[PDB]
């Protein structure tokens, strides 16, 4: 369970990081329609 | 631009999945605290 | 878990909302190109 | 045609991972329920 | 580019999801076998 | 409990197909901009 919640830990930060990645893609990509 | 604007959905519902999956691990951090 | 109750409600809510919108999105994306 | 396609595989992975999300959450409230 | 570009993204962000799904489906397969 | 582990065998072989199919065709689709 310790092992288990590192785990949790590191994927939660890298689909995070993933995310705000997808945010500024999404961002950029309406901006170019406009 | 009907691609961009479906994208935008994808990346909304992976955000609210995320929320969601924050929710389960409490809950099961909550029992495995409890019962173990 | 009241409030836990409350709020899986409404991100499943939200989710099932977004996943209709985009397949129906996605249904006449292809439609359009066939 | 190819994007449209990669869009039906991204979102059909996201309904997928729903039913099993939701398949987590009906376990977390069954073990909840039985203990307390 | 760029809308291949967001399907890279938007593809890595649900391989992380699976991962924490697994992780959750895991815990509680633990917890279930513990007390039913 | 029985269903659940027989839905969540089922989906999880599903997720991880699908997933392999995404891979595939991004690789496919990064190719063709090139």
């Amino acid at each position: 369970w310790l092992e288990w919640d590192r785990k949790i830990e590191e994927y939660t930060k890298k689909i995070e990081e993933l995310i705000k990645k997808s945010q500024e893609q999404q961002e950029k990509n309406e901006k170019e329609l406009k | 631009s009907d691609i961009v604007q479906q994208q935008n959905n994808l990346l909304r519902a992976i955000e609210a999945q995320q929320h969601l999956l924050q929710l389960t691990v409490w809950g099961i951090k909550q029992l495995q605290a409890r019962i173990l």
